[PDB]
């Protein structure tokens, strides 16, 4: 006869149980990352602030020297 | 006090994090080695015009041209 029968080896175990990864670095990591990535912008803003003040004093005495004839 | 900040950080770290910016904001600048230099950058700022005096003939510190040593000078910012 012939009819649905699983094989005789039976099937195969199937996962039922959960699985979450448990993954990404350790709060430490990115609390470093992001006070580093502070420090830097903090660090670049200083720098071209003064430069931006430096330019700003440039262009207030050419206005101060070119005052007169107007 | 380590078991009643532990059990703040535990319950709302947010209000631990912007009492501890806040503190940091408020001592940091009493603290701070550059402000007086903020205060002088400040301070340099050409916004109007420097108009300049009459002369008696006694003055030893301004100077006849922008060009002399006498007068302040601006080194401190240049270097920095
Ligand atoms: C603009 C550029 C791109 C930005 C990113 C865009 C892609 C990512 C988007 C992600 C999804 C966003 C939408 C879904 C979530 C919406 C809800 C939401 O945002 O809720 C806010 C959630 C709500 O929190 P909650 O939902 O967990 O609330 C639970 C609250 N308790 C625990 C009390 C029960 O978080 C906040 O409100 C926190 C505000 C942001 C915190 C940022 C911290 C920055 C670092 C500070 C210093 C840290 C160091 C320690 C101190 C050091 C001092 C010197």
């Amino acid at each position: 006869v012939k009819q649905d029968m699983p094989p005789v080896g039976g099937y195969g175990p199937i996962d039922y149980k959960r699985n979450l990864p448990r993954r990404g670095l350790s709060g430490y990591s990115m609390f470093a990352v992001g006070i580093g990535a502070l420090l830097f912008g903090y660090w670049s803003m200083m720098r071209w602030n003064r430069e931006r003040r430096r330019l700003q004093i440039e262009d207030f005495e050419a206005r101060i020297a070119l005052m007169p004839l107007l | 006090v380590a078991a009643f900040l532990k059990n703040v950080w535990a319950k709302e770290p947010v209000l631990v994090a912007s009492f501890a910016i806040a503190g940091l904001a408020v001592i940091l600048p009493t603290l701070s080695p550059y402000t007086k230099y903020s205060l002088m950058i400040n301070r340099a700022t050409p916004y109007n015009y420097p108009v300049p005096l009459r002369d008696d003939g006694n003055m030893p510190d301004v100077p006849s041209h922008p060009q002399d040593p006498q007068g302040p000078s601006l080194e401190w910012l240049k270097r920095l």
